[PDB]
């Protein structure tokens, strides 16, 4: 798709087209951005 | 030692073919006879082997009939038409000066070409313009039906064409359609997955609605996913009672008609796979008896309106019997171009309010244009807006059409099928409009 | 009576019912499938014989005998076409309606068969082939005849009469064409004996041994059961073959065994066979309904 | 030998019973000849009176003559009997 | 057969069935060498015999209509070639081929030409001999003339080349090393 496209894709090289999210504005944001780090509790370590 | 044995290995089909031709009041059956009997096996041993395929003995005879009914179609149109002119009418010299030939290939492409899958039809013609030099089959022009399946192809959002267009095969098929159902009363569409059998048939029904001004009614049934016993209605062992099945409901429903059904036109469509179980009780029907058996021993007569159809992906496992009985039309997969496919999806977009639902899904079809409702709502708008963003990557050798072509390169664990990648992206770009 | 009307497609070879009077009490006649029906000369009153089993026995005794007798008419009025120079179209449409197809072709085939030994015996070893020619003459004189009334549009059931004719009638000027190469030039020569040949006698006080079908050695009698409008075949010379043999077979008291590749026309043809005879055949398929 | 526009080339073809010379047949006690380069044309189908000196041979595909390919007619050397051909078996093979 | 049976009046009958049976042998022993004498191995049996003999029992019974006598041109020849060529033997013929040897068989065997001293039936036997008709008319002679026949039988009293025996054997010789591999290590099991 990059190859044949004229859509601008996103611009950082060892991270596939796949890893990135469309934003509500035309801007492509990795997905990354979205998953929150959480701290689970020890009651349900294993069954969270 | 008792069996005096004969060896019946090899049948004269020159002869057979020359005293029918012969019969039907062909002037020339030598020359037809020697020409159609080696083309059969011609196309026998051509074309690539397929179980529906028939081109025995029966098949030929029951070609040649149909080319003596066409012939006597035929005299019988210039004798009319003579006829509204001043003119002196006579049945043999009508029949002298005609093409028998033109009648013959005329008679063997309506009676196989529905048939035949879209790999094996050019090889057909070819054998056919080898055998038959100089000699081509126009197809029967059919301007009304033509005109209101342009009418409701608009209508559905589906593409429409002239033949040797962007859709003219599916119209050709449905027209295909519409010539067997006018033959037979039984009749199967046999194509892959996503040719359009399903879509020709309903714009077939809803085009004869305007034509004839007979209301179109459809009963579709899951054959497999129903029981045998609920489908045709099982006896009580003990307490006798009879409990109807649901075919053998609808088959009752419409011919008490308590609510004139005999005055409406409806079709039976067995969407689902064939199988010799559950079409056993249906062999009677779809043989020229037309009668439903039942164990309850009733013996119930199809009418003249009903038409029992089959949809299939393939008839893998149909019996011959089953097979033999009914009409056919294949729906080969390059029926269904990609730019068919985007078009519909294009047209969908631009008049299908997205977030409407179904409340409005009646007030489509209150409005024959929806004149005055070009805004009927901001998400109209915005969809449309996007249609024409989407509309340059949609075309013929668009992006999706090169990356749909590369995909289907690409291995997956699940079969990749056309319909599927297609339809997963219109959901897609739905979302995106409602995202906007 | 009317619950019985379903049973008689298993019992008989081609009624598909019995007309009946008004109050169910006497039986007028048989059907077919295709509408054609046989009017007994002779009705058969079920008040007369109350027993099921006896009025069906007089229902089958006198579908023979009116079959016998109507074939009788239609052989006398054929004999007029046979020996006429040119045949009036309306006429031998009016022969055709009147009469129903099996009895029709009986009649054409007996009418050519009765010619042709006729043609044989007055040509007696002088060698001349006028008789022969006269008979090939007349035969394509009906051929065209019968090819301009098909190709007019006709009633369904005058259609196929008309279509039996004609494959009958082709393969009669096939024979005599052969017969007048071979100098054929006496009715015992076998060139002649083994075509099938048919011999009515009208004079047979009985009425199961009046029509006489001959091929070769053998000699059946023709068993006058109503077939209905029956499919015909094409008499192709492996058909030929096959009725010769299988004939040959009946005649020795042996079995038939007609050996082949699928489609071929085996059952078909011993189902022609049997009928052209006048006897009840029965195939019965050998697929998962045995 | 150049092949005409509507003649094709074949070759491994032998030929039970018979040595053909000069596109004639004629009997051989040979058991099998290798026949050379044969070329069948195809033409047009003149009403032609099958003469006397034809022979219509059939074209088995093995030795053990179970399936029938086609079938050819040949012209016979010497004045000797059509018959002879038949009774002797003389055919033709494509493969040994 | 019965000897009643070919003991029966006209006194040519005898000679017919002599015909018939030197026929029955040539189709029968032909078989051995397949797939030259016929295309496939059919099933002469002796019922195609018997029907054979009621065939021409019938029809010499219809013709001669008791004559102690017939000549032999009045001899049904076509009937008995057509009913042997289509009916009795080629009634198990499925190749055209084996139809039409079967026919030149009959044709050259069945004709009034068999009745005459000098037919020979089988010619250029070895080449260079031939054998003749036998010149008897009982029953006796037929039986006599078939004890007195040579030992040596080449494939030329069938018709057939010499060499097909010659091919025969070597077909044998495959069948024996052949045969022999199918043994050579089921038993042997070092
Ligand atoms: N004439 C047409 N023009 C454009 N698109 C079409 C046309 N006919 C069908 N399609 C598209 O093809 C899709 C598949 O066609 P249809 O609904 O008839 O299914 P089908 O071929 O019977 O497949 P399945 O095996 O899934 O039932 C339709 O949903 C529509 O998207
Ligand atoms: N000689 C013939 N003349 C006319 N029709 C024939 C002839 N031979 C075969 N047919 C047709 O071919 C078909 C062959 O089917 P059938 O005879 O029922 O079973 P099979 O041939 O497999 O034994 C028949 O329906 C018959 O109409
Ligand atoms: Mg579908």
């Amino acid at each position: 798709i990059r190859r044949i496209t004229t859509v601008p894709l996103p611009a950082a090289p060892n991270i596939p087209i796949i890893d990135y999210e469309v934003s509500i504005s035309g801007e492509w944001s990795p997905w990354q951005a979205k998953v929150p780090q959480i701290e689970v509790e020890t009651h349900k370590v294993a069954a969270p | 030692k008792l069996f005096r044995s004969l060896a019946m290995t090899k049948p004269d089909r020159q002869l057979i073919a020359q005293v029918m031709l012969y019969s039907q009041g062909f002037r020339t059956a030598e020359v037809l006879a020697n020409k159609i009997v080696p083309f059969f096996k011609l196309c026998d041993e051509q074309l690539s082997s397929q179980s529906h395929y028939d081109f025995g003995l029966r098949a030929l005879k029951s070609v040649l009939v149909s080319a003596g009914n066409v012939k006597r179609e035929r005299i019988q149109k210039i004798k009319r038409e003579k006829e509204e002119r001043g003119e002196a009418v006579d049945e043999g010299e009508i029949a002298e000066n005609l093409p028998e030939q033109e009648i013959l290939i005329q008679s063997v492409c309506e009676t196989m070409v529905p048939k035949l899958v879209a790999e094996d039809i050019p090889l057909l013609f070819s054998l056919l313009s080898d055998v038959f030099p100089g000699v081509q089959y126009h197809r029967g022009e059919m301007t009304a039906l033509r005109e209101e399946l342009k009418k409701v192809c608009q209508e559905m959002y589906l593409t429409y064409g002239d033949g040797e267009e962007v859709g003219g095969m599916w119209v050709e098929k449905v027209l295909q359609l519409y010539q067997i159902t006018q033959i037979n009363h039984g009749l199967m569409m046999v194509g892959p997955s996503g040719s359009g059998k399903s879509m020709a048939w309903r714009v077939l029904l809803k085009a004869l609605e305007r034509l004839e001004g007979v209301e179109g009614v459809a009963h579709i049934i899951d054959p497999k996913a129903i029981s045998k016993d609920h489908l045709y209605g099982t006896l009580d062992p003990n307490t006798r009672e009879w409990t109807d099945g649901l075919f053998t409901h609808v088959l009752r429903k419409i011919i008490d008609n308590v609510r004139g059904e005999l005055q409406k036109r409806q079709w039976i469509v067995f969407d689902g796979d064939v199988d010799p179980e559950w079409v056993e009780n249906l062999n009677s029907v779809l043989d020229d008896n037309k009668l439903l058996t039942l164990p309850n021993g009733e013996r119930l007569s199809l009418p003249p309106n009903v038409r029992i159809m089959f949809e299939v992906q393939d008839l893998k496992y149909a019996t011959l019997a089953t097979v033999s009985r009914c009409g056919m039309v294949w729906f080969s997969e390059d029926v269904l171009s990609t730019d068919m496919i985007f078009n519909n999806f294009l047209a969908r977009l631009r008049s299908i309010p997205l977030d409407e639902g179904e409340d409005e899904a009646q007030r489509r079809r209150k409005g024959k244009e929806d004149e005055g409702e070009e805004a009927a709502s901001p998400m109209l708008q915005i969809q449309r807006d996007a249609a024409t963003t989407l509309q340059p990557y949609f075309t013929p050798n668009g992006l999706v059409t090169k990356a749909l072509e590369h995909a289907f390169k690409l291995e997956h664990i699940m079969d990749l099928t056309r319909l599927r990648c297609l339809g997963s992206l219109f959901s897609m770009l739905h979302q995106a409009c409602r995202n906007v | 009576v009317a619950k019985l009307q379903k049973h008689f497609k298993k019992m008989f070879a081609g009624v598909s019912s019995i007309i009946l009077s008004e109050d169910n009490s006497v039986v007028l006649g048989i059907s077919s499938r295709e509408g054609e029906e046989v009017t007994f000369k002779t009705p058969v009153s079920i008040t007369e014989h109350p027993k099921i089993n006896e009025w069906l026995t007089l229902v089958e005794k006198e579908m023979r005998v009116t079959l016998a007798k109507l074939l009788a008419e239609s052989v006398t009025e054929v004999e007029i076409f046979g020996k006429a120079t040119s045949i009036d179209p309306n006429t031998y449409i009016t022969w055709i309606d009147k009469y129903q197809a099996q009895l029709v072709v009986l009649s054409a085939q007996i009418a050519w068969s009765e010619n042709v030994e006729a043609a044989l015996s007055s040509i007696g070893g002088s060698g001349d082939s006028a008789p022969l020619q006269s008979v090939l003459s007349n035969v394509e004189v009906t051929l065209n005849v019968l090819a301009d009334s098909v190709l007019m549009e006709q009633p369904p059931l005058r259609r196929r009469k008309l279509e039996h004719l004609i494959t009958e009638l082709v393969h009669q000027r096939d024979v005599t064409r052969s017969l007048i190469k071979s100098k054929i030039d006496n009715a015992k020569s076998f060139e002649w004996l083994s075509q099938m040949r048919f011999y009515f006698d009208p004079k047979q006080t009985d009425v199961l041994q009046q029509l006489s079908i001959q091929m070769a050695n053998a000699k059946f009698n023709y068993g006058f059961e109503y077939l209905g409008v029956q499919d015909k075949l094409v008499q192709t010379p492996l058909t030929d073959r096959c009725y010769l043999t299988m004939t040959q077979a009946l005649e020795a008291r042996l079995g038939g065994s007609p050996f082949g590749p699928a489609g071929t026309g085996k059952t078909e043809s011993v189902k022609a066979l049997g009928h052209q005879l006048g006897r009840f055949v029965l195939v019965f398929n050998c697929d998962e309904t045995f | 030998a150049t092949l005409d526009a509507c003649s094709f080339g074949v070759t491994g073809l032998k030929l039970q019973g018979a040595t053909c010379s000069n596109n004639k047949l004629s009997l051989s006690n040979a058991i099998s000849t290798v026949l050379p380069l044969t070329q069948l044309r195809w033409v047009k189908q003149t009403n032609a009176e099958k003469k006397a000196n034809v022979v219509t041979l059939p074209v088995y595909l093995n030795f053990t003559r179970a399936d029938l390919i086609f079938t050819v007619d040949f012209e016979i050397a010497t004045k000797e009997d059509p018959r002879s051909f038949y009774e002797r078996g003389v055919a033709v093979l494509c493969t040994e | 057969v019965p000897v009643s049976r070919i003991c029966k009046s006209p006194n040519e009958r005898a000679r017919l069935y002599f015909l018939l049976a030197w026929f029955h042998a040539i189709i029968q022993e032909r078989l051995r060498y397949a797939p030259l004498g016929w295309s496939k191995k059919y099933e002469f049996g002796e019922s195609d015999l018997r029907s054979a003999c009621d065939t021409v029992d019938t029809w010499l019974d219809d013709t001669a209509k008791g004559r102690q006598n017939i000549s032999p041109d009045k001899i049904p020849w076509s009937a008995l070639k057509t009913l042997m060529a289509q009916s009795i033997y080629g009634g198990r013929v499925d190749n055209e081929f084996d139809q039409r040897l079967l026919n030149t068989f009959l044709e050259r065997l069945f004709t009034t030409r068999s009745f005459d001293s000098e037919f020979k039936l089988a010619c250029k036997v070895d080449g260079h001999k031939d054998i003749q008709m036998p010149d008897g008319i009982r029953r006796e002679e037929f039986v006599q003339w078939v004890e007195l026949l040579p030992d040596t039988q080449t494939p030329s009293w069938l018709g057939l080349p010499n060499n097909a025996e010659r091919v025969l054997l070597t077909t044998q010789g495959v069948d024996m090393i052949s045969k022999m591999l199918k043994m050579q290590m089921l038993e042997d099991e070092d």
